[PDB]
C-alpha cells in the first residue's frame, strides 16, 4: 500500500508572472493593483488645504486677491498643501489691466506655492516723498472702497504728479521689509492712457519706459498710448486706460530696482511669504476628505499598495504608480487532474 | 517543479483535496485516498501574507508640483520637471514589477519544499516498518483507507493500530 | 555548494559525463562509470531560457532630448537635462545588475537540487534492497557496469534485471 | 557497489557575479550585452524620421525654411520621429542677418520639436495699416523670387514708411491666430543700415530701440547705424545693411507684443504647430533603417536586452544600457576534475 | 522555518551549543547531549561575509551640484535639481532596501538548509544499522554520550567503535 | 538512542527585516549604516581642491579677484573638485559696487564651476579706439597699484571720454577671443555719479542707458544719477559716484554685443575658463583629508557601505544614503532554548 504526498488541482484562471517559469496558472491570487475612477477634490488628511488663497475674502480671484483690490483683502493663513484650480486666473473688476503682458497671473499660483503668506506688514516706498516731484496718491474709482471711494490695490500707488511734467528716467529701491528669512513679492506697474488724457495727468503724451531689476532679473517695458484693447477683468468704464501690472520676487535680505517714469504705479504693500506648501493642479468645489489628492482621479483613497492606470502628480498618503495590474500569488500552480497514475 | 519533474514525483492535480492545497494521497484495494493537510496551507498562507505585507511597507517620495515654476514663464524648467516625473514613476514601477517576481518566484517554487516537508511528517509517522521509495511515496506493510489517511492529515496516526513498530517523542 | 559541502558531497568535477551537467557515477569492480541525465539537464535548461526571456521584457521609457530647450538659450537647463539622463541610466543599470546577480544566484545554486532531484530518482529505481547512504549514494546489492548504468540515465533500468525487489508504479 | 549522483568537470572560462559564492566560474554564458559599432543613422521603424524640415523645399537650410525665404516654402508635413543635425544651424542666402545677436538660430530646431507644423493658414498684422504711417511693404533683391522679383521672408514684412519721419515707439499687438491648440511662432525683427541709408529710408538716422512681450518673456534691442560686420549666410552685396532677426512663442489663447519704431521687420506668416516628436542629436545623410537610433552608434537594432558602452539619448525600440557586461549563467559552476574519491 | 514547522523538527533553541550555530542533540540514558558542527558554521558565516561583499560593491554616481545654475538667478532650475537629488537618493535607497532584505531572506533561509545538510553527514557515519526518522532524527542501535556525539561534530565517529556496520569511501 | 541536527538558542537582540517571515530576531548582525557627524572639510583624495578661486592672490575676496582687483591678479589654476564657501560672495575694496542689481555676485561662483580658469591672454576691445570718442581710460584711486597709482579692474576700462558729449547708443561686439573650445565670461558695467560730476566727466546729466546681448540673453539698465545707497564692500570715500557691473558668458566661437552711453566701464581683460569641476557648498578653513565630501557632515570617510542621516550633494568615495538603518543578518533567527521534547 501506497501513501504519497501530493497537491491540489483546481480552477487555476489567474496568470502570474514568475522567473524561472514564464508566466503560469495558479489557484488564487492576491491583487495589489486598482484602476482608480475620477472623483472630487477633498482634504489631504493630515495637513490643511488651500484652493482659495484666501476663505474669508469673500467673491472674489485669487488674481483680484494678489494684486491687494479693496474688499479682497482677507487675511489669508496656512495650509500645507495648496490645489491649483486656476491655472490662467483671472480678475473680477477693479481697474482693467492688459494683463497678458506680464507674468503677473500667476502672482497668486506663485504664493499658493508658500505655506505661510501676509497682506504686509506695512507699505514700503513712500508714495508722496517717491523720486520725481510730489505725487498724488492717484485713487481711483472702478475700484470701490469698504465705502465706495477711489480703490487702487493695496498692492501699489498710482502716483500722479502735481506739476504735471516730462520725466528722465527714475529710480525706486525697493528695499527688503519683512520679518525674518521669508520671501519678497514686490508688485508694481504702469497706467497709460490716451493723447489727451495723458498730458492732463501728467506732463507728457508720449511711451513711457519701466525697467525693473531683481535678483539678476531684467525687464523692460513701453506704455502705449493709443488704441488699447477692449476692457476686460474689470468692470465700469474708465476706459481711456489700462495699466500694465508685474510683479518682482525679492529673495531674503536682498533689494529690488525700478526705473520708471510717468503713469508708475508704485508699490506699496508687499507680499511676504514662507514656507513650502505640496502644490497639485486641483480643479475644485473642494468636497470632504481623501487620503491622496490624485492630480487626475482627484480625491483618493489608499486601499491596495499599487494603482494601475494614469500616472500624475499625487500627494499625500497614495498608492505607488505601475505599469501593468500585478498580482501576487495566493496558491498554488495550476497542475491537471490526475490519473496519470498506476 | 524542476526538482518534482527530475525525481519522478507526479505532476498531479489531486482534484478534491479541497480542505488545502498539500496532504497526502493514499493507495490500494479501496482505490485512492485523498487528504489535505490543514498546517503546510496555513503555512503557505502565513508566508503569502507576510510577504504581502512587506510589499506594501515600501514608501516613495510623494511627487508634487514645483513651487517656483510658473506655468506660462517657465515651461521649459516644466517640461523638464515632467520628465523628472515620468522617469521616476518609470524607474520604481520597474523596481516593483521586480520586487513582485521575485515574490512569486519564491512563493510558487516554495510548493516542493512543503511535499517536500510533508513526506518526513509522513516517514517518522508511519514507522520504521514502512519504505521509503524516493517518489514521494511509501510502500507500508498494512493497509490506509480513507479513515487512516485522515489521522495523517490530523497527526494523530499510529502505526501500532496496526500492530508495528513505532517511533515515540 | 553550502549544502553539499557540509553534507558530505563531492565537489566533484567528472569530465566525461559530457552529454550533460549532472548525472550518476557508479562504483566497483569495473572502476567508475560516469552517465549524465538528458532530462535534470533540459530541466536546467528550460529554466535559464525562461529567465533568459524574463530578463528580455524589462521595459524603460526612451529617453530623448527636451523639446523646447534651446541648445545655447537654455543651457542651465539642458544641464539639468543631461544629469536626468545621467542618474537614469545609472539607476536602472544598478537595478539590471540586481536582477541578473539574483538570476546567478538562483541558477547557481539550484545546481545542487537537481543532484538531490537526481539521487530520489535513483532511490526508486535502484529498489528497496539498495542502501542510502546520505552521501548522495546508494550501496546495491549487485554490480553496476557502465550498461547498467546507462539503463539508469535513461530511466529503464529495472532491479529484478539482476533478481532483486522492485517497486512499480 | 556504489551508484551516485554527480555533476560535470569542463572547460569555464565564463565568470560569473553571484551573492553568496562571490565571482564563480561557470561552464557555459548567454551575454545579455554588446558593445555597438557607430554607424550611419537610418529611419525609426514604426514613426516617421524629419531631418529636414521639409523634403519637397529642395537646396536649402532648415533656418533658411524656418524665416520663410521665397523658394523654400516647401509645404512640410509630420514625423514623430526628427534628427537635429544642425546644432547651429545656417541660413544659405537671402538678406544678411547678423544671426548671433538673437535666438533665432534655434527657431529650426524649436520647431523641430513638433509632430505638427505649417507655413501659415494667413498673416497677422496688415503691413499697411500697422501703427505709425503707411509703410509700403518693403521689398528687397538679395532675396530672389519664383520669377527675380524681391524677396523678404513670408515670415515678416519689411515695413518702409512712406512719410520719412521719426518715431516715438508704437506697439503692434500680435494676436494668437493658430488652429486649435496649436502653439503660434511669431517671428520678426529690423533692419538697419548706415547714416544715409537711414534717412533716406526712414526719418531718422539714430539708433532704433525695439522691445517684445510675450508670456512674460521680455526682449529689449538697440539698432546698430554704423560698421556692420561682414556680410554671411547672405548672397550679393546690399551690404549697406543687415537684418537683426527674432522669434517669439504664443502659446495657444495668447497675444503677443512688440513696441517698435524704424527698419521694424513686421511680422507676417506666422507658424503654427503642435504635436511632440522624439528628437536626437543626429548626424545625417539618413541611409535606411534601423530599430533604436543612438545620438552616438547612430542606426542601430535590438539584438540583445542590454548593451555596454557610452550612455546617450536614444530612441526607440533600443537595448538599456548597462555599466558593465552582463553575462547569464548557462551552466554549472567550475568543479576541478575528481579523483580525491575511494 | 516553514519545512522544519511542516516537517516536524523543532523550533528548538539548544543554548549551549555555543561554539556553533547548528550541529547535533543526542539523546538516551545519559540524559541530552549537545554539538555544533565547525563547519556548517563557517559554511554559513562564509555566505554572508560573500554577501556583504556582494552589498557593499554597488557604486551610484556622485550627486554633485548645477555647475551653470546660479544662486540667485536660477532658482527654479535649482529646485527642480533638488527634487532631482531627492528622488534619487529615494529610488537607490529603497532598491538597496529591496536588496538586502532578499539578502536576509536568503541567509536566514538557508538555515533549515543546513540542518537538512547536518543530517546527512550524519547519516552516512551512523552507518546502515541506524533508523533514519524523517525528524531529523536517527534511532541508533548503540548508545551516544557526550564523548561519541563530538566525534560525530568532527567527523570523527565511527561505527564498529560499537561493533555495527559501516560505510567506507 | 537518538541523534538529531539542532540549532542554537541565544541571545538575540538584534531585529532583522525579512519577506516571508516579517520581521525576525536575529543572533549577530552586521550594520551597513552609520549616522556619521558634522566635521570639517578636506581636501578629496583623488582629486584637487579648490576654495579660493586664487590661493597666490592673498588677502582678497573670490568676487575681487573674478572682477580683476589690482593685487588680487594671482594666476590661478586647476581643481576637479571646488568648496562653495559663498553663497553671496563680497567684495573686499576697490570702486564701490551696487552689487545687488545685477547677478555680478557670483560670477566667482560661476568660474569655480570650471576646472580651468585664467586671467586672460590679451583684452579684448581697444579702450581708445571704442565707438564712440576717444575716451582716457579712466584710472581710479580707491583701487590702490602695484604702485598705488589709479587702480581699475584689469576686468574692465574706465571709458572717460575726451570731448565731453551726449551720446546716442553705440554698439560694441565683443569677440571670442579664447584658446580652444574654452568659455568665455566677459565682464562690464558703468559708471554713474551725480549731477555735477557727470556733466564734468561726460558731456551729459542725464540717466544712461546700456544694453547687452549675449547667446540670445538679452539685458537692459538704466543708470541712477541722484542718491546712491551707502558705499560698501569698498574702501575710501570717492562716494560721489558707484559703478553697476555685470558679465556675459560666451560660448565657443560666439560673439558678444554692448548697447551703451556714458559711463561705460568697457570689457578689457576677459576669463577663459573651461573644463568641469565637482562642486559642492562646503564651508572652509580646510582642513586635511577626507575620501567624500558631504554638504553637511563636511569631511567624511568611508567605513560602511551605506550611511543614514541627512541626505545631500556629496562627492568621492562616499557611501550611500539610505531611508533606515539596514543590518545583514550574520547568525540565526531566534529560537527559544528547548524542553519542548520528549
Ligand atoms: C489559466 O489562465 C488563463 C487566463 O488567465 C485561462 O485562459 C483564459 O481564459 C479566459 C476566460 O475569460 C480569457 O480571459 C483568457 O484570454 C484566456 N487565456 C489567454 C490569456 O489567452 C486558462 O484557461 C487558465 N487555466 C488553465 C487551465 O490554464
Ligand atoms: C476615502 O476614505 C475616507 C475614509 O476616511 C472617506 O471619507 C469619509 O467618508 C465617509 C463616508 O462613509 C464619511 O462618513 C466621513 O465623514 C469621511 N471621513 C471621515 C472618517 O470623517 C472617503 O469618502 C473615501 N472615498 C473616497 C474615494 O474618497
Ligand atoms: C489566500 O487564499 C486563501 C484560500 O486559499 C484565503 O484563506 C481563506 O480565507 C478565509 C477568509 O477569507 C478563511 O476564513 C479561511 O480559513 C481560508 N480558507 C478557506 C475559506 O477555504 C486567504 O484569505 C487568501 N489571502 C491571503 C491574505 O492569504
Ligand atoms: C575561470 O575564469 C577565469 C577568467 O574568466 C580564467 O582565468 C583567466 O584566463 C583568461 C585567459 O585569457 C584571462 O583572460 C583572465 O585574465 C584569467 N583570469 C583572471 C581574470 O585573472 C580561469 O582560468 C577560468 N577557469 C578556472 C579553472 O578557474
Ligand atoms: C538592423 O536591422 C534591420 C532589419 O530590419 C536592417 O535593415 C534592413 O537591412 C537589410 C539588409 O539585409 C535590407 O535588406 C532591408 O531593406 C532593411 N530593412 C528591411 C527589413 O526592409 C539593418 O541594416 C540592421 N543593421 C543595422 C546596424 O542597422
Ligand atoms: C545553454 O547551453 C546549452 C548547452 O549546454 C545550449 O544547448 C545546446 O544547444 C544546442 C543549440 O545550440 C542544442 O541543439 C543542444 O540540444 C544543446 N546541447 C548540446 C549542443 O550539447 C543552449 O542553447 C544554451 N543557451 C540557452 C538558451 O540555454
Ligand atoms: C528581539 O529584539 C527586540 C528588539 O530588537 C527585543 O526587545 C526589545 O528590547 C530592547 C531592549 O532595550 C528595546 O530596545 C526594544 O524596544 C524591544 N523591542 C521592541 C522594538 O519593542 C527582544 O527582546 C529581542 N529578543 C527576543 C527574545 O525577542
Ligand atoms: C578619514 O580617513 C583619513 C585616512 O586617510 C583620515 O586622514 C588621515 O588622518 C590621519 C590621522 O590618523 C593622518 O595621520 C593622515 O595624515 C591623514 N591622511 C593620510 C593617510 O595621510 C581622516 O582623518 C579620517 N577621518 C575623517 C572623519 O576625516
Ligand atoms: C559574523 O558572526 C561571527 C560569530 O558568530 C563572527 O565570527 C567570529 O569572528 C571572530 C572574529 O571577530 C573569529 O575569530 C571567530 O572565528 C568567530 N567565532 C567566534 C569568535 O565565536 C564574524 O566575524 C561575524 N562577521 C562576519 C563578517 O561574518
Ligand atoms: C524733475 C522734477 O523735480 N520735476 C519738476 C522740475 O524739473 C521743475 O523744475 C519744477 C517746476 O516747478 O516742477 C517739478
Ligand atoms: C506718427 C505719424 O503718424 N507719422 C507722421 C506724422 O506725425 C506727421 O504729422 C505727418 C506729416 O505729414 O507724417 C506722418
Ligand atoms: C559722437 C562723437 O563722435 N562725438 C562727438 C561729435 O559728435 C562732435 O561732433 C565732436 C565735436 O568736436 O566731438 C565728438
Ligand atoms: C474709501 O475711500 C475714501 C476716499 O476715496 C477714503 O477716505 C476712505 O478711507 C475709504 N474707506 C475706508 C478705508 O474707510
Ligand atoms: C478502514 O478500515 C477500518 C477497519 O480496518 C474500518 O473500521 C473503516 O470503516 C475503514 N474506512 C473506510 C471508510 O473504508
Ligand atoms: C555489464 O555486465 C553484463 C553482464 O552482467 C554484460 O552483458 C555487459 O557487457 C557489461 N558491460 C560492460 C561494457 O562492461
Ligand atoms: C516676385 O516678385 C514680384 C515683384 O517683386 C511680384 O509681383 C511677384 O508676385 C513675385 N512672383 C510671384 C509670386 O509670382
Ligand atoms: C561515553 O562512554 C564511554 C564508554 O562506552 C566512556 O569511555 C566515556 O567516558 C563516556 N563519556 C561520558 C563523558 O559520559
Ligand atoms: C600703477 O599706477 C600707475 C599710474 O596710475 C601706472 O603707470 C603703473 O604702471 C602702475 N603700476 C605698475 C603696473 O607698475
Amino acid at each position: 500500500d501506497r501513501i504519497c504526498t501530493g497537491i491540489t488541482s483546481s480552477n487555476s484562471p489567474h496568470v502570474v508572472k514568475t522567473a524561472t517559469q514564464g508566466e503560469v496558472n495558479v489557484t488564487g491570487v492576491i491583487p495589489l493593483t486598482t484602476t482608480p475612477t475620477k472623483s472630487h477634490f477633498a482634504n489631504l488628511k493630515g495637513t490643511q488645504t488651500r484652493g482659495k488663497l484666501c476663505p474669508n475674502c469673500l467673491n472674489c480671484t485669487d488674481l483680484d486677491v494678489a494684486l491687494g483690490r479693496p474688499k479682497c483683502m482677507g487675511t489669508i493663513p496656512s495650509a500645507k498643501a495648496s490645489i491649483l484650480h486656476e491655472v490662467k486666473p483671472v480678475t473680477s473688476g477693479c481697474f482693467p489691466i492688459m494683463h497678458d503682458r506680464t507674468k503677473i497671473r500667476q502672482l497668486p499660483n506663485l504664493l499658493r506655492g508658500y505655506e505661510n503668506i501676509r497682506l504686509s506688514a506695512r507699505n514700503v516706498t513712500n508714495a508722496e516723498t517717491a523720486p520725481g516731484g510730489p505725487y498724488i496718491v492717484g485713487t481711483s474709482g472702478s475700484c470701490p472702497n469698504v465705502t465706495n471711494g477711489n480703490g487702487f490695490f493695496a498692492t501699489m500707488a498710482w502716483a500722479v504728479p502735481k506739476n504735471k511734467t516730462a520725466t528722465n528716467p527714475l529710480t525706486v529701491e525697493v528695499p527688503y521689509i519683512c520679518t525674518k528669512g521669508e520671501d519678497q513679492i514686490t508688485v508694481w506697474g504702469f497706467h497709460s492712457d490716451d493723447e489727451t488724457q495723458m498730458v492732463k495727468l501728467y506732463g507728457d503724451s508720449k511711451p513711457q519706459k519701466f525697467t525693473s531689476s531683481a535678483n539678476g532679473v531684467t525687464t523692460h517695458y513701453v506704455s502705449q498710448i493709443g488704441g488699447f484693447p477692449n476692457q476686460a477683468e474689470d468692470e465700469g468704464l474708465p476706459q481711456s486706460g489700462r495699466i500694465v501690472v508685474d510683479y518682482m520676487v525679492q529673495k531674503p535680505g536682498k533689494t529690488g530696482t525700478i526705473a520708471y517714469q510717468r503713469g508708475v504705479l508704485l508699490p506699496q504693500k508687499v507680499w511676504c511669504a514662507s514656507g513650502r506648501s505640496k502644490v497639485i493642479k486641483g480643479s475644485l468645489p473642494l468636497i470632504g476628505e481623501a487620503d491622496c489628492l490624485h492630480e487626475k482621479y482627484g480625491g483618493l483613497n489608499k486601499s491596495k499598495p499599487y494603482y494601475t492606470g494614469e500616472h500624475a502628480k499625487a500627494i499625500g498618503n497614495c498608492p505607488i504608480w505601475v505599469k501593468t495590474p500585478l498580482k501576487l500569488a495566493n496558491g498554488t500552480k495550476y497542475r491537471p487532474p490526475a490519473k496519470l497514475l498506476k | 517543479g524542476f526538482f518534482g519533474a527530475i525525481a519522478g514525483f507526479l505532476e498531479g492535480g489531486w482534484e478534491g483535496m479541497i480542505a488545502g492545497w498539500h496532504g497526502y494521497t493514499s493507495h490500494g484495494a479501496h482505490g485512492v485516498a485523498v487528504a489535505a493537510d490543514l498546517k503546510s496551507t496555513q503555512e503557505a498562507i502565513n508566508k503569502i501574507t507576510k510577504n504581502l505585507n512587506s510589499l506594501s511597507e515600501l514608501e516613495v517620495k510623494n511627487l508634487q508640483r514645483l513651487s517656483g515654476a510658473m506655468d506660462e514663464l517657465h515651461n521649459e524648467i516644466l517640461e523638464l520637471d515632467e520628465k523628472v516625473d515620468d522617469l521616476r514613476a518609470d524607474t520604481i514601477s520597474s523596481q516593483i514589477e521586480l520586487a513582485v517576481l521575485l515574490s512569486n518566484e519564491g512563493i510558487i517554487n516554495s510548493e516542493d519544499e512543503h511535499l517536500l516537508a510533508l513526506e518526513r511528517k509522513l516517514k517518522k509517522m508511519l514507522g520504521p516498518s514502512a519504505v521509503d521509495i524516493g517518489n514521494g511515496c511509501f510502500e507500508t506493510k498494512h493497509k490506509c483507507n480513507q479513515t487512516c489517511l485522515d489521522r495523517i492529515a490530523a497527526g494523530t496516526f499510529n502505526a501500532g493500530e496496526f500492530s508495528l513498530p513505532t517511533f515515540d517523542s
